[PDB]
């Protein structure tokens, strides 16, 4: 060891390490109910995420989309998609509200998490979330993920000897970005940042 | 012929003075190069502080990205964090949890790497078709810099990783935190806490004064403004590795922990922002190739939509997990072309077509689109983003 | 034991937003890094348009110089030359004299090199003693960039060099012209007409839109804003290779055509602008080494004025004719030190002392001072430029 | 060949190729005398280089210093140091006056060059310099230069195995830059650009 740094104090660790792991490591003592969460959500969150956590305008939807994961356009929310409740608590506590993060107490965060469960149809309106019962909650998509398997499912296929000559591929144009016309433009209508025409006069 | 007055008449710059050596202590590009800048596509996101901008890769050459136009991706904006206010904590399953100042960090043994930072979402808007016009937009969530910093192994050695410690969780000083979990094997390999990029301190928007550099791995893991390294016995499964940076598959399950960025390439010119205005004859095809799985070994170029391929040359070195420049010189007869490039890396992996990827993954992966890009070069020299089939 | 409020209290950057992704299309360093800039020493020249400024090499790391703080040397100032107005002429002992536009030049096959540009005069004020305080000043007439452009050999092939054409004369578009003569063997080896430096167009002050890159050779020959390549049967013996860039020797004769820059190094920290403020214990010694005669093979570091040497490590690659970063980590007990670095290149050449150079050349060479630099580190951590004997 | 570029026209070559080599290649027809050169110098040059080409203030000295090349501080001028007259003509024509270059005619440049010869004591005050007699002029230091010989005189010496341990070197401090105190400074007196003290408040 080089002898650099100094020992972190308990107060310092407590202030910065608020991560919660899926098995409940990192949970702190506290509780909150759905009704309290609703009130907190109204005051601090509904302005973006809706009174029922359903989203306003284009802000994130926090409830809904159950069973949509094989639809043409899935709706991925806490209830339809997230695997663990730990993530809800942790992310809310650390990073919301957007623009004024880290203003929620431990109890406030339990209450809000209870309300998000209720809004996703996962608990009744009298539910109380505590540090003791937190890990009893299992989200619908808990078993919906698996570690990267490209090494089994893609790399062998894509590491085959590729074709160089007279390759049997289709070359008919099927999609064109210009059909959408949703790229920023320069004043002349070209894609923004297009190279200047060196045959025309240089810009002032 | 008629003599050109730009030669036969003396021009002011060949008679009068230019600017003095004291005019610009820290300079910017000449004004004629104003198009070589970041671009922002408003519709892609809900807020400009949790959003993305795009490196002008259509206009660049070589491999080093000028840091002033190197893309940004933030989730709660680019924060101002002085070296005086900076603190780095190491805690968790360690023998002694530690707090470092920036001064302390400048005293550890240093290392270097040159590495691409590619956003997991680069090209993601192209998963379902051809949407944006220009490689700045469809491939420009990338930058490539020479980093200098300290290996995480040496910092962790100072704290003393306990036998139970299996994962490192890194989080930033910003409101968003961007917490991500890393297996210890990667941490101890080549993850760096970088302080310098392309010679000088990190730019504010790139994590000043300290960021993680995670060679070959998706950009989200390159935690900026890094404040804490926690050692745990399991992955945290934070928002940025559950809700986000997970890759939905056709059966409704999703891959998680898709850390590596696979071999990829793009022709930067000709491209939609770089039309051929000079007529028939010699034409330089230029582009970039890279792989998170090692060194690029070759790049093949097609002029006919993948029916026939010619091996390009690599210009410069092919460093591991770094941008690599390729060129093919042709004699353009003015015919329409369908340009493609296809990277190969040292593992033998060959960059797939978009169709080959979708045949496995479907259309809702969001991330990790390394599919072959096609440019339709028209007889007027204009160039389009297309799909072909 | 007193918690630090920078950790225990939530700071604004961990709650509120930072800047948006649309705030800065082409960014600059954070304001805390304002000392990392070019400096100007007025007394060195009579006019600030025929003058020099200095790269902040004390503060940089790695090998790539940020182009915004990369030094400038002009003789009639930095001129503004658009790509539209640019013309390159090849004439003289050629089969067909040619005029090229910039559009034409973008159509030739491209090459790359990474190379240091060191002014012949770098350290020249130190020939007669220790004068300036800081390696920015005594070694900072240097920069190192990744260049892309076209080899002169391919341009010259278009014109067709006659067998009698033994020399190439290159001149700039500026009033000063900076005309210099090159033997054809060097031209045909690795001289490039460069258009890109560190990814983007050359900066105005670095020759936009085209300069010569002359690997390993004195910076004066890196003609900026290059307008004409003349092929002659003998050297022109222009002002910049007769009056200037000739090296006066003890007998009153002078060397001419001292093209190559010899192996050299400098410790960038500690250095006079980078005092040791952190007390005893771990200390990083960092510096740069380079040679015009090929790759650096090693750098030795002394803490005791050359009585004893320890081989440092090369951090990154040692590319030919390019800046190379070295490090040596020590445990500083607070004693005074006399720091030196000594480069060795692949030819076996070992960087000489100032005294060894002066024994052969005397004191009035002006140029080509590659002598070993000594830093006196005092007990208070302050650092001085000294000579020792 | 790629077929890029186009043929340069004679007017174009003439406009840009004004180089003069030591053997007189590049000289154009013309002439000028000392008296005409003096008048041109007065109007266009003397404001910096002096009425007698002796320099004003810190601007370059164009005449003087003969025999000084082994002095502690040599004075290197056209007369004392330059090897070839060609360089004088070419550089003046292409690059002076400073701030308004390429304003002299061929004849003006011959005249100024004649005047610079006179000012260096090398011709009489009635001398006429022409394209035909130009190469008869030999400058005092014509034989003062030799091609780089570091490969003979330095490289063999400096490529020997160096000392690593217990080296017999002198380590007494003999020169200190702080004695001169001629480096730009930050407001606290440190060398300009010194690293901020991270133990003090941020700017
Ligand atoms: C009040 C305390 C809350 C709570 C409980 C939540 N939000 Fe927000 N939120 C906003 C934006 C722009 C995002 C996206 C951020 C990004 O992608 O980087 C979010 C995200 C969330 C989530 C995650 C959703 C997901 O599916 O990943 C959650 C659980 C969440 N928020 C909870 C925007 C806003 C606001 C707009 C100004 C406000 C107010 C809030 N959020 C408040 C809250
Ligand atoms: C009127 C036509 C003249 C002529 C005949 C000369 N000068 Fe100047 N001069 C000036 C400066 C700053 C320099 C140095 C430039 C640099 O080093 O890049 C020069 C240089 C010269 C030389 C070369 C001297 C040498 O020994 O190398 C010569 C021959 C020369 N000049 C001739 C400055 C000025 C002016 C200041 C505004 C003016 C006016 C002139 N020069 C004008 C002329
Ligand atoms: N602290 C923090 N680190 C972060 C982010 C963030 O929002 N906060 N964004 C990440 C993402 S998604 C990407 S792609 C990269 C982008 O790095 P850049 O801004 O240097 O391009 O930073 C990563 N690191
Ligand atoms: N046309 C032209 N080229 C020039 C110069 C000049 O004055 N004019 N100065 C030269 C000198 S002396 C040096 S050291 C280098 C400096 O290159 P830089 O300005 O990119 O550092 O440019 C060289 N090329
Ligand atoms: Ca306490
Ligand atoms: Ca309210
Ligand atoms: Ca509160
Ligand atoms: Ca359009
Ligand atoms: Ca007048
Ligand atoms: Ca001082
Ligand atoms: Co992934
Ligand atoms: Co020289």
């Amino acid at each position: 060891k080089l002898g650099l740094g100094r020992e972190a104090l308990p107060e310092e660790i407590s202030a910065w390490d608020t991560a919660v792991l899926p098995d409940g490591q990192g949970l702190r003592p506290g509780s909150g109910d759905v009704a309290t969460g609703d009130a907190l959500f109204a005051d601090n969150c509904a302005s973006c995420h809706g009174d029922f956590a359903e989203g306003l305008d284009s802000w994130p939807v926090l409830a809904g989309g159950d069973g949509s994961l094989t639809d043409p356009r899935p709706v991925k929310t806490i209830g339809s998609y997230w695997p663990y409740l730990s993530t809800v608590y942790d992310y809310v506590h650390r990073s919301m509200p957007f623009g004024s993060a880290q203003t929620l107490s431990v109890d406030d965060t339990y209450a809000i998490t209870a309300f998000l469960l209720y809004s996703n149809g996962l608990v009744e309106d009298d539910f109380v979330l505590t540090h003791e019962n937190f890990t009893q909650v299992v989200l619908p998509n808990a078993e919906g993920f698996y570690p990267d398997d490209r090494d089994q499912t893609e790399y062998p296929l894509f590491s085959k000897e590729p074709c160089m000559t007279d390759c049997a591929v289709g070359v008919e144009i099927t999609k064109r970005a210009v059909d959408l016309n949703v790229t920023p433009e320069d004043p002349d209508g070209r894609p923004a940042g297009s190279m200047p025409d060196l045959g025309a006069a240089a810009a002032p | 012929g008629t003599p050109d007055p730009l030669i036969t008449e003396i021009q002011p710059w060949a008679s009068e003075f230019g600017e003095a050596v004291d005019a610009h202590p820290y300079g910017l590009p000449i004004h004629f190069e104003s198009h070589v800048k970041r671009q922002y596509v408003e519709w892609l996101t809900e807020s400009p502080v949790s959003s993305i901008n795009f490196t002008p890769i259509h206009a660049l050459e070589g491999t080093i990205t000028p840091q002033g136009c190197a893309f940004e991706r933030h989730h709660s904006g680019a924060i101002e964090l002085s070296k005086q206010d900076y603190r780095l904590m190491i805690n968790g399953l360690v023998e002694k949890p530690l707090v470092f100042t920036f001064e302390d960090l400048l005293r550890f043994p240093r290392t270097t790497t040159t590495a691409f930072c590619e956003c997991a979402a680069n090209g993601g808007m192209e998963w379902g078709g051809a949407q944006l016009e220009g490689c700045q937009y469809t491939q420009g969530m990338i930058h490539n810099m020479e980093y200098v910093g300290v290996p995480l192994s040496v910092l962790l050695a100072e704290a003393g990783v306990k036998p139970e410690g299996k994962w490192l969780y890194a989080e930033g000083a910003d409101a968003s935190s961007n917490g991500r979990s890393f297996p210890m094997e990667k941490v101890m390999d080549d993850v760096m806490l970088a302080f310098f990029a392309n010679g000088e301190a990190l730019r504010k928007e790139h994590g000043y004064p300290a960021r993680l550099v995670v060679p070959g791995w998706e950009g989200n893991m390159w935690v900026k403004w890094v404040r804490r390294l926690g050692i745990y016995d399991k992955a945290v499964e934070s928002r940025e590795e559950t809700s986000k940076y997970t890759d939905l598959m056709p059966d409704g399950r999703a891959r998680k922990w898709t850390w590596v960025m696979d071999a990829k390439s793009v022709i930067t010119s000709p491209s939609p922002q770089v039309p051929i205005r000079h007529g028939k004859g010699p034409l330089v095809i230029s582009g970039l190739a890279w792989s998170g799985n090692g060194r690029i070994t070759r790049v093949d170029v097609s002029l006919d939509g993948g029916k026939n391929w010619t091996t390009a040359r690599i210009t410069g070195q092919a460093l591991p997990k770094a941008l690599t420049r390729f060129h093919l010189d042709i004699d353009w007869d003015g015919s329409e072309m369908l340009l493609q490039s296809r990277a190969v890396d040292e593992t033998g992996y060959v960059q797939p077509t978009k169709d080959a990827l979708r045949a496995i993954r479907g259309r809702n992966n969001v991330y990790h689109n390394n599919g072959i890009q096609t440019w339709w070069v028209k007889a007027d020299g204009e160039v389009e983003n297309v799909e072909i089939a």
